[PDB]
RNA sequence: CUUUUGUAUAAUGGGUCAGCGACUUAUAUUCUGUAGCAAGGUUAACCGAAUAGGGGAGCCGAAGGGAAACCGAGUCUUAA
RNA sequence: GAGGACCGAACCGACUAAUGUUGAAAAAUUAGCGGAUGACUUGUGGCUGGGGGUGAAAGGCCAAUCAAACCGGGAGAUAG
RNA sequence: UUAUUAAAAACACAGCACUGUGCAAACACGAAAGUGGACGUAUACGGUGUGACGCCUGCCCGGUGCCGGAAGGUUAAUUG
RNA sequence: UUCCUUGUCGGGUAAGUUCCGACCUGCACGAAUGGCGUAAUGAUGGCCAGGCUGUCUCCACCCGAGACUCAGUGAAAUUGAACUCGCUGUGAAGAUGCAGUGUACCCGCGGCAAGACGGAAAGACCCCGUGAACCUUUACUAUAGCUUGACACUGAACAUU
RNA sequence: UUUAAUGUUUGAUGUUCUAACGUUGACCCGUAAUCCGGGUUGCGGACAGUGUCUGGUGGGUAGUUUGACUGGGGCGGUCUCCUCCUAAAGAGUAACGGAGGAGCACGAAGGUUGGCUAAUCCUGGUCGGACAUCAGGAGGUUAGUGCAAUGGCAUAAGCCAGCUUGACUGCGAGCGUGACGGCGCGAGCAGGUGCGAAAGCAGGUCAUAGUGAUCCGGUGGUUCUGAAUGGAAGGGCCAUCG
């Protein structure tokens, strides 16, 4: 970073923002995810028994991203709009 | 040596 | 061992989704009072680094 | 120099205020104008108080 | 001794001449007074500086009782 | 030979011969080449009649936006 | 028969000139020179130690080393 | 007196002065215990400056230092 | 101690920027970081004279120790390689080595130092280094020591406010 | 508001006292001993002295700083921004080259509607004169522009008056100029306004100087976060100050 004695770039310009600690403890999840559980029913301790989000992680989202073909029920986790419809699509059902 | 005697 | 980190470039820089940094600009802290109304409005968004210093940000932040 | 800064404060509920700057020595009476005040989106009497 | 100081350039001048295509926006030319002036299409900013309000040409002409220079843009 | 705009230079260095004498090593990181596997890839410590096999704790990757809560193929800005 | 008296050997010093200057010698020889009963000179032992000593004071002297001794470590200090 | 380019007009000096110090002295070396001063006691001891002897040593207390004074202004820890 | 300055005048000399005496225009003396005198002293600074002389005019001769030759023993600094002349020009601007030109048979010995920008010591002067050391101060920050009060070791009684 | 009063908290200074503490006063013992310790006595005496905290003084000692450009360095100048020339008819272009300015001002000196037109000179006229106010004529910007110089300005950007706060909030196609950080021009949208009958014009001022990154903080606001949980502190974001 060193600019030869002029004031570098990392320094003449501003600090922002604050680092969340919720951030740390919440993760998301696949449509691809939802098929390498094992029962067909999808919560959060599904989802860490099968190495899918970390230990810490206590929230979690299902995102449109993928496919699943499998009815899936879902536990205690948020859902995206299109992916509520994914999964009810493909004969599944999302309840908190 | 001391060269400062050398004259300048 | 690792590589540290410059942290005073990890509190004013953020890795965009294709690889570029993003900032804050300069010149929004005090004599706010001089300046035009568009000036301060433009200075508001955040910007990218230009093409010559990312090569010095990215020395600063062999994490990102 | 001479010429200090004030700030105009909005009538209404809000803290929204716009800051200029006045003569104080000439001009001892206290500025006065209607600005838009962006919270409640209308055009009201604004008054000074100091910076 | 008593001297020693100077501004710096300020880059003014014509920026698009005759006949070049330029987009909507455009700065035409920058000047300190309106050794030009704004013709059909042509705007002028607050230091005189000559801009294009649509697309097409620039063209130049004298027009006028005084013989003075024009600046227009003449749509393609 | 070196150093310089520029050296036969009367600028530097070497009397000669033989032997020794200066871009390495560790760990991280990125780019390139090559090999394996491929929406997946790979294990560390450790266990192990031990370069095998186990061990997936973890790490990187398939999704981003925002300061953030949060939303999510979008998101932020804004009353829009 | 007094004297920090006088002349002058031993004894202690070092003013002048020549010489030597890869010396006979890392400070000397030759010829002249000052003091020579005193604040003299010398043998033997002892004490004062490094930002410290000691100094009738020149930053002098503390083992041929001094505007901060020598030896060993930090140490392969650092050298645009 | 600058051992080893300076021996002098430099240093010291007897004499003069100012200043401190009442003795568990002032002061100095010592985390301290102690020691020197001194087995001394103001006719003494430390510091400073001048420098035998003769004639002398004029004016200034505004600045800095030092000695004295305490009305008043200001002012820490502490209390809250 | 005086820059201008060898100030001006007198003395000493045939001739004196030094010396001695005096003047006063003290660039910029002066009273104990003393002023001004002063006998005696000084391997102290300056100036004049008599004696004396190779200091000199202007050198000559002699006596010894080297230098020289014979025998024995036997260093050193330096050194890119050398078949290592002059002059005028050229040229990293002062040439043994380049150009033109002139002179020059090969090799020693005793001498002298004009050149080899000769030898010797990575210039002490000067500049630079975001180099060092030590010294100064009413530079910055600290601090030993000295000094101020509070609490502690630390208590009893009695007055005044 | 003052006085004096009884019960009552200290705070101080003064005077006595001895029992802490000092004793480098005397005497005895250990003891063959000017150390030291114990004992007995005198003198002092809650002082002095030491510890923690704190104000002053503190080259006695220590660690450090003490700019660069420069026809060598020093001494002297200068160091950012604006205008003109050098600058070779696009932009840019050096010198311790030739010449001058800035570190503001203004709620009107800003917006709009309506209107208007200068210097200098001559001529006649009360004080009035070389120069005031007035009338006429010449003239044509030789004036004016808040402050330098240049380029502009009559459809006036110059002068005068009525009304006003657009010297607005969120944004912005597209361009200019910089190594960058940054700086500049801008039609057009959304909301809400001023002037005008209306077309329209208005996001400061004829343009170009009138300025300082970050950090650390201060002050208001906020539908963000809040280390077991509910808050709060602190942080963020927005506006703004040093
Ligand atoms: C006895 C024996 C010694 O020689 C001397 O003392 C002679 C008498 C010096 O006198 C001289 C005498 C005096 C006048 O110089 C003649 C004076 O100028 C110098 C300082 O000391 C010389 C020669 C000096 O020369 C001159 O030094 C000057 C700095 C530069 C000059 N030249 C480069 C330009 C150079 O020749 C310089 C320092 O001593 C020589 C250095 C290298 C030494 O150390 C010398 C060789 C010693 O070792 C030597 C053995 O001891
Ligand atoms: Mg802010
Ligand atoms: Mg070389
Ligand atoms: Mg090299
Ligand atoms: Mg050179
Ligand atoms: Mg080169
Ligand atoms: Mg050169
Ligand atoms: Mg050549
Ligand atoms: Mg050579
Ligand atoms: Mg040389
Ligand atoms: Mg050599
Ligand atoms: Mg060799
Ligand atoms: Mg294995
Ligand atoms: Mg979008
Ligand atoms: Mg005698
Ligand atoms: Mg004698
Ligand atoms: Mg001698
Ligand atoms: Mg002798
Ligand atoms: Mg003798
Ligand atoms: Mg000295
Ligand atoms: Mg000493
Ligand atoms: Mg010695
Ligand atoms: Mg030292
Ligand atoms: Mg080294
Ligand atoms: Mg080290
Ligand atoms: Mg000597
Ligand atoms: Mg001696
Ligand atoms: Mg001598
Ligand atoms: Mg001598
Ligand atoms: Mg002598
Ligand atoms: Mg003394
Ligand atoms: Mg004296
Ligand atoms: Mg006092
Ligand atoms: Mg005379
Ligand atoms: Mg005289
Ligand atoms: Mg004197
Ligand atoms: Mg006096
Ligand atoms: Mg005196
Ligand atoms: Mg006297
Ligand atoms: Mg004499
Ligand atoms: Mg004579
Ligand atoms: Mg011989
Ligand atoms: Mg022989
Ligand atoms: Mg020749
Ligand atoms: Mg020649
Ligand atoms: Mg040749
Ligand atoms: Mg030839
Ligand atoms: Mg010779
Ligand atoms: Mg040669
Ligand atoms: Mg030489
Ligand atoms: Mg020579
Ligand atoms: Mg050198
Ligand atoms: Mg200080
Ligand atoms: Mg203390
Ligand atoms: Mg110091
Ligand atoms: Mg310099
Ligand atoms: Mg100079
Ligand atoms: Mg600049
Ligand atoms: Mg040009
Ligand atoms: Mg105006
Ligand atoms: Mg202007
Ligand atoms: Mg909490």
């Amino acid at each position: 970073g060193f600019e030869g004695g002029q004031m570098p770039l990392y320094r003449r310009l501003p600090k922002f923002g604050f680092t969340s600690r919720k951030a740390a403890i919440t993760a998301e999840i696949r449509l691809s995810d939802l098929a390498k559980v094992e029962g067909g029913v999808v919560d959060l301790n599904t989802l860490k028994a099968a190495n899918i989000i970390g230990i810490q992680i206590e929230f979690a989202k299902v995102i449109l991203a993928g496919e699943v073909t499998t009815p899936v029920t879902v536990r205690g986790l948020r859902v995206t709009k299109g992916a509520r419809a994914a999964i009810e699509a493909a004969g599944g059902k999302i309840e908190e | 040596g001391i060269f400062s005697i050398f004259v300048i | 061992p690792k590589i540290k980190t410059v942290r005073g470039a990890a509190k004013r820089f953020k890795k965009t989704g294709k690889g570029g940094f993003k900032h804050k600009h300069a010149n929004l802290r005090h004599i706010l009072t001089k300046k035009a109304t568009k000036r301060k409005r433009h200075l508001r968004p955040k910007a990218m680094v230009s093409k010559g210093d990312l090569g010095l940000v990215i020395a600063c932040l062999p994490y990102a | 120099g001479i010429r200090e800064k004030i700030k105009l404060v909005s009538s209404a509920g809000t803290g929204h205020f716009y800051t200029t700057t006045k003569n104080k020595r000439t001009k001892p009476e206290k500025l006065e104008l209607k600005k838009f005040d962006p919270v409640v989106r209308q055009h009201v009497i604004y008054k000074e108080a100091k910076i | 001794t008593r001297n020693g100081r100077d501004s710096e350039a300020k880059r003014l001048g014509v920026k698009r001449f005759g006949g070049e295509s330029v987009l909507a926006g455009s700065i035409i030319v920058r000047q300190r007074g309106t050794k030009f002036h704004a013709g059909a299409n042509v705007g002028c900013g607050r230091d005189h500086t000559l801009f294009a309000k649509a697309d097409g040409k620039v063209k130049f002409e004298v027009k006028g009782p005084k013989n003075r220079k024009f600046i227009s843009i003449e749509a393609e």
